């Protein structure tokens, strides 16, 4: 779940 | 009446995040070269409402303290603000950064685009109440910040760690309230109208993705 904010926050 | 060193600091880290934001050109000659239907005009503010939860992330990873929470945390203050900020940021563009002509365009888009008026009238009811207050740069940056800091989010496990970075920029606020509008005293009570406001459109936007049977994956699994 939430992958899309978890990659954009790692970046 | 001054803001303390460490205040001016802080504020301008924030301001230094918040002028990063810039449309690019493409999705500007969108708005003006694409075909007016309801379809291509709904593809458009899916693709500005994609762009900006990319804008939104960049944003608050340099907000003060941010990256200092847990990473848990972290998600769910953006889930929980991602909404509101979007408005937020809707209200500064479509009263400051878009040209007339643009702005009446993507109106026109927004008014065609399928979508019912049981959301588009408060939300344009917003921008006027925004444009209202004659917001400088400082107060939509502070704004944005103190929505998407706010301890009472769902699902926040460390609530104590929230308020600590949320205090600091409601006192930086109320500050400039008083240093630039003395002789408006109800002008910081103005500016909280506004976060009331843009919580009622989390309701609004949960109710509007529940009438697709229009169907954009994607933003449907960052705002639940
Ligand atoms: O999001 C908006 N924004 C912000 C925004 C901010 C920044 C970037 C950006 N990208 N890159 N750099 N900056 C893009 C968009 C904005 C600004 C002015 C107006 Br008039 C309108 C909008 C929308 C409001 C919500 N609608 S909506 O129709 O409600 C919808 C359709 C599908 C899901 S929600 C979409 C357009």
């Amino acid at each position: 779940d939430h992958q899309l904010l978890r990659y954009l926050l790692d970046k | 009446m001054e803001l303390t060193p460490d205040q001016q600091t802080l504020l301008h880290f924030i301001m230094d995040s918040y002028n990063k934001q810039r449309m690019p050109q493409e999705i500007t000659n969108k708005i003006l070269k694409e075909a007016f239907s309801a379809e291509e005009n709904f593809l458009i503010l899916t693709e500005m409402a994609t762009n900006h939860v990319q804008v939104l992330v960049e944003f608050t990873k340099k907000l003060p303290g941010f990256q200092t929470l847990d990473h848990e945390d972290q998600i769910a203050l953006l889930k929980g603000s991602a909404v509101e900020a979007m408005f937020l940021r809707s209200a500064e563009i479509f009263n400051k950064k878009l040209p007339s002509g643009h702005s009446d365009l993507l109106e026109a888009r927004i008014r065609n685009s399928g979508i019912s008026d049981e959301y588009i009238t408060p939300m344009f009811s917003f921008y006027k109440s925004i444009g209202e207050l004659k917001m400088t740069q400082e107060e939509y940056a502070l704004l944005t910040a103190i929505v998407i800091l706010s301890p009472d989010r769902q699902y926040i496990k460390d609530r104590e760690a929230v308020e600590k970075l949320q205090e600091p920029l409601l006192d930086v606020l109320q500050k400039l309230c008083k240093i630039h509008q003395p002789e408006n005293p109800q002008h910081f009570a103005c500016l909280l109208g506004r976060l009331t406001e843009l919580r009622t459109f989390n309701h609004h936007h949960a109710e509007m993705l529940m009438s697709w049977r229009k169907f954009t994956p994607l933003l449907c699994e960052i705002w639940d």
